[PDB]
């Protein structure tokens, strides 16, 4: 493992999420998958330690020229709030070289309040290759479509961040969709269950209000 | 750099003025409100000297009410504002957005931007860039918007950025703000992103400092506030109404040594700031 | 506890120069007189012979002097140094170190069996032996501050 | 050292707002979400390190108020040290409030007549600024005439609201009537003021930030204690954002705010601006074990 | 006239860059404080030797008592008398 100093930068300099100094620790080539774990042995949950995957990219010319330590720079916004670390802290770096073996199995997505075609989903998934994502990251397609990565799965574990490869089964769940209900009105609707409730009474008192409350939540 | 506040009646210009400036170039001067109702504009009714005397024009749009006519009136204002002087920075504030979701706020801002761009395309104006800010009185947004508006009217911005970057790099400072004594409008900072939580901490530190000083008067403001984890918050009044607020982390060092080196470095920075006429 | 007024008056009195009458030998007053701690080197009390900038510069000089004294206090090699004057007053042993700071003669002495330091700074024309005698007789009169530790 | 405090009033008088802001660390804007207190809500609060405060947030609604003086009269009003009756100036049934207060005074005189009655005219921010003092005096004359009838020769009142700092002063003077060894604290604070040569030294509590005692008991603001309490509460709520706790604050090397102990916060204003910080901090640290 | 303003702006850029460089040159870090090397142990004889080094054999040959014995003791007494510093009061006060 390696050691690096954490840094933050605004969107004016660079648009990438995580940037590291390529001139320091030159074991890492420009195109790699690099862990950003903040723990060196004995991981702590109460203290707060996370393993955030990302893809290596070099510093901006303006930032590298007018530099002030900070071997690794994280773009502000959502990733900084997820990591929750001060402006100068101690982090660690690995060089996991198995991109194929570290592919996430299922990456979720949300397409709320916008119509994506099936081919649009295919194109958006094609653009999301060799790029690492994390939970609740607002991806953008055509500068108007908004996404939300609500779940990354790998070997039965819901990892906070994962790597999306060629063989990643990325799904596109819809948070704003057309729904059709087909209620059967039969002779059994006025029948009574063993507790003492009619089935249509259940339908109008416990299924629909709960599903509307859940949909609103 | 006198900024002009324009908007429809009951949009919130007077309340914004009260909240900000009541609680030249850089100081918080007496800004000019302007109630602009829907009408036909008189051609050159001795308003050329007024708009030539405005450093940057600020427009206020109420997000609660219908705003298409507001955008149309704004386009009519810009149609002669850019013609009279092509060096005026034009700012638009989307006020009263406290009770809206993030998605609704972004969609409203995008719709306002598209409508303003299309209306300026219809009027034939080219080479004009209009900034948009989502502002509200109840939070920090109006302060940050006015900070950006003021920063657009200081020609010595990059040199102050370099000076603060050097000061932070040689004093173990986490984040240093060059505030002003009134309105809590921070004038310059480093290349580090402006954290909202740290900005609110520094603003309430300014309020606590000014109030505690005002409680004991009638006998150069300096303040050191150290927390439990060793993190200190420093204050030192600069030239004219400017005040420097910095958050310095000890990094496992002596508190008094850090205070001494920070005091000497900040005094050197103030001596350097004496040469440049950034005050007032 | 401590009293700032009496310590300030004591430091102001130790800023007095020397005027010898049998031999015409006038000496200037000390540049600065102050008392600093043995842990962080910050100024507890101070007094100048003759404003905020000078206070900050004196604090920086006190930090530098304490930083140089810290390594000398924890070193036992080359103990027979010509610039060390270890005096024992009232069965209390201490070590006095003299330093040269560009054009300023700085001499410090730890108050024995305590976490405090006594520092005298004068100009480059001031003799070192007179400084040693001055700080020895100053430490002779400071018996009430013996055995004082920071809270 | 258990002190039983009673917090009574009419419905919507803002008793729970006072309890939340003073003790439970809620903002003024966060009192709108508070529900209606059903029956009596007990709150065991530890003041300093030895005192505990048994504050009884009574209901104040008509059924609860009628239940207090009929069936629970032998439980609510026994072994009571301080009554804090809260009056609302927005109420249109002021005579009913005075009659309820008279019944409470009668029960307290019947059971524990050694108590200390305090009245707070809450919600005195909706009324205009010109008539606040006149309305307070008009209601206070009637409340003192009523109070003197059912025993209790003295009755101290305060115009209070949650949108200013008078609540801190009122609760500080309510609490300080129960704090033991106040004379020793005053003597030690006077000794420390003489030793450090300070203009005025004020002693607070660390958690609630209420005034405990002052050195004095250039004209200064008579309402400076409550304003310093409000400013310190705001500064503590600001320093909670930095994931840490407030420890020290020095202003112009003349106003020293430091954690004197684990239960008190000192507020020292000196006279000479040339004293170095380390000497004042060392003298503060010497007195840290003295006030314990 | 605007070209004169352009030259004025170029002079402003040079002056402001000089102002930045000037205030940048006085920045002292804690590493500079810890490893300054300014505070060095100096004796009177070593200071005289360095003075002669910058300015630029057994000279002495081995061959009243009352006057020298009086004057040495009087000089020591006059040195010790003026070093007697009397406090204006107690240093530490009790409770
Ligand atoms: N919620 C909310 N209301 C606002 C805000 N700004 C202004 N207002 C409302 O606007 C009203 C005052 O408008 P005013 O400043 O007098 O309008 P003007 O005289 O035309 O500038 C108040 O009743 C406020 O409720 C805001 O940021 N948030
Ligand atoms: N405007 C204003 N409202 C107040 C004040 N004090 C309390 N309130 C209101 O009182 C409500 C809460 O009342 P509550 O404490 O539950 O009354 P209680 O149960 O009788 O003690 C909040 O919605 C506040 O708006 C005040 O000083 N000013
Ligand atoms: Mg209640």
């Amino acid at each position: 493992a390696y050691q690096a100093e954490l840094g933050y930068h605004e969107s004016r300099f660079s648009e990438n999420l995580v940037m590291l100094n390529l001139v320091e620790f030159p074991d890492i080539k420009p195109g790699d998958l690099v862990e950003l774990k903040t723990y060196h042995k004995n991981p702590s949950a109460s203290n707060g330690d996370k393993k955030i995957y990302f893809i290596a990219k070099d510093f901006d010319g303006e930032t590298k020229r007018r530099a002030k330590t900070s071997n690794v720079s994280i773009l502000s916004g959502q990733l900084q709030t997820l990591l929750d670390l001060p402006s100068r802290s101690r982090i660690w770096i690995k060089l996991k070289p198995n991109k194929f073996d570290l592919q996430a199995d299922v990456v979720e997505f949300n397409i709320k309040d916008c119509l994506l075609n099936r081919g649009d989903m295919w194109v958006l998934s094609s653009k999301l290759v060799d790029t690492c994502v994390f939970m609740d990251q607002r991806l953008a397609f055509l500068d108007s479509i908004r996404g939300t990565i609500k779940g990354i799965y790998r070997n039965g574990k819901k990892i906070v961040s994962g790597y999306i490869g060629e063989q990643t089964r990325i799904i596109f769940r819809s948070e704003s969709a057309r729904l059709i209900f087909l209620i059967q009105i039969t002779d059994e609707m006025w029948n009574f269950e063993e507790t003492g409730e009619q089935l249509f009474q259940k339908m109008v008192n416990s299924f629909f209000p709960k599903i509307f409350k859940k949909w609103k939540d | 750099a006198m900024v002009l506040l324009m908007g429809v009646r009951r949009c919130g210009k007077s309340s914004i003025c009260k909240v900000v400036f009541h609680n030249s170039t850089l100081i918080d001067l007496a800004v000019m409100e302007l109630p602009g109702q829907l009408n036909y504009f008189e051609p050159s009714y001795d308003s050329e000297r007024l708009f030539k005397s405005v450093g940057a024009l600020v427009y206020v749009i109420d997000s609660q009410d219908e705003y298409i006519n507001a955008i149309t009136n704004l386009a009519m204002i810009i149609e002669y504002a850019y013609k009279v002087n092509p060096s005026i920075n034009i700012e638009v504030l989307i006020h009263k957005v406290d009770g809206l979701s993030e998605d609704f706020k972004v969609d409203a801002q995008r719709d306002i931007m598209q409508r303003t761009g299309e209306e300026l395309l219809e009027l034939g104006l080219d080479g004009v860039q209009v900034s948009f800010y989502l502002t509200s009185i109840f939070d920090h947004s109006i302060y940050e918007a006015f900070s950006r508006i003021v920063q657009k009217l200081i020609p010595e911005l990059s040199f102050l950025e370099n000076m603060l970057d050097n000061l932070i790099q040689h004093s173990k400072i986490e984040k240093a703000f060059l505030f002003d004594v009134n309105s809590k409008i921070y004038v310059s900072t480093d290349s580090n992103p402006v954290d909202i939580q740290m900005y609110e901490v520094c603003s309430e530190f300014i309020d606590v400092t000014i109030d505690l000083f005002d409680l004991y008067k009638a006998p150069e403001l300096q303040n050191v506030s150290q927390l439990a984890n060793g993190v200190i918050i420093y204050l030192r009044q600069m030239i004219r109404g400017l005040a420097l607020v910095a958050i310095i982390r000890p990094n496992g060092t002596d508190m008094e040594s850090c205070l001494t080196v920070a005091d000497y470095n900040i005094d050197i920075f103030k001596k350097g700031l004496e040469d440049i006429w950034a005050n007032a | 506890m401590l009293h700032s007024k009496n310590v300030k008056g004591f430091l102001e009195n130790t800023l007095k120069p020397y005027d010898l009458h049998s031999v015409d030998f006038k000496t200037s007053s000390l540049q600065s007189s102050m008392i600093i701690t043995a842990t962080n080197g910050g100024i507890l009390s101070y007094a100048t012979s003759n404003e905020i900038n000078s206070v900050n510069n004196l604090k920086m000089m006190s930090l530098l002097i304490k930083d140089k004294w810290s390594e000398d206090e924890n070193d036992t090699e080359e103990q027979h140094s010509n610039s060390c004057y270890p005096v024992e007053i009232d069965s209390f042993k201490t070590k006095i170190y003299t330093y040269e700071m560009e054009d300023l003669h700085t001499c410090v002495a730890q108050i024995p069996n305590s976490d405090l330091l006594l520092l005298f700074i004068a100009e480059g024309s001031f003799p070192y032996g007179l400084l040693v005698i001055k700080i020895e007789r100053a430490m002779r009169e400071l018996t009430d501050l013996f055995g004082y530790k920071l809270g | 050292n258990r002190k039983k405090l009673l917090l009574m009033g009419r419905s919507g008088s803002g008793k729970s707002s006072m309890r939340s802001i003073i003790f439970s660390n809620y903002s003024a804007f966060d009192t709108r979400r508070l529900g209606a207190t059903i029956d009596v809500e007990h709150s065991h609060l530890r003041f300093l390190g030895n005192m505990t405060l048994n504050l009884w947030d009574c209901g104040g609604q008509d059924v609860f108020m009628e239940n207090y003086f009929t069936k629970q009269k032998d439980h609510i009003f026994q072994m009571v040290q301080v009554l804090i009756h809260v009056f609302d100036v927005e109420s249109t049934e002021v005579l009913k409030d005075i009659e309820i207060f008279a019944k409470a005074l009668k029960q307290l005189r019947k059971y524990s007549p050694d108590a200390k009655i305090f009245v707070l005219l809450h919600k005195m921010d909706l009324v205009q600024l010109d008539k606040r003092e006149e309305l307070f005096q008009i209601m206070m004359k009637n409340l003192s005439e009523t109070s003197s009838e059912f025993g209790f020769p003295n009755l101290i009142g305060f115009p209070t609201s949650i949108w200013d700092e008078s609540l801190y002063k009122a609760w500080s003077q309510i609490v300080c009537s129960l704090i033991p060894n106040m004379s020793n604290h005053q003597s030690n604070l006077k000794k420390f003021k003489e030793i450090m040569n300070a203009l005025e030294i004020i002693l607070f509590e660390r958690t609630t930030f209420l005034v405990i005692c002052s050195s004095n008991g250039v004209l200064l603001d008579p309402k400076r204690f409550e304003k310093i309490s409000n400013i310190m509460k705001n500064f503590k709520q600001s320093c909670t954002k930095l994931k840490s706790g407030f420890k020290t604050l020095i202003l112009n090397n003349n106003i020293y705010v430091s954690e004197l102990s684990s239960n008190m916060v000192c507020f020292i204003v000196l006279k000479d601006m040339n004293i170095p910080q380390e000497l004042v901090l060392e003298n503060i640290k010497k007195a840290k074990e003295f006030f314990q | 006239k605007e070209h004169e303003h352009e030259q004025k702006l170029l002079a402003r850029e040079q002056e402001l860059r000089d102002i930045v460089a000037n205030t940048n040159d006085k920045l002292i870090d804690i590493s500079m404080i810890n490893n300054s090397g300014i505070v060095i142990q100096g004796t009177d004889l070593q200071e005289a030797l360095d003075k002669r080094q910058q300015e630029e054999t057994n000279t002495f040959t081995l061959l009243s008592k009352e006057q020298l014995k009086k004057l040495h003791s009087n000089i020591l007494n006059e040195i010790f008398s003026q070093s007697q510093v009397n406090k204006p009061g107690p240093l530490t006060v009790p409770f």
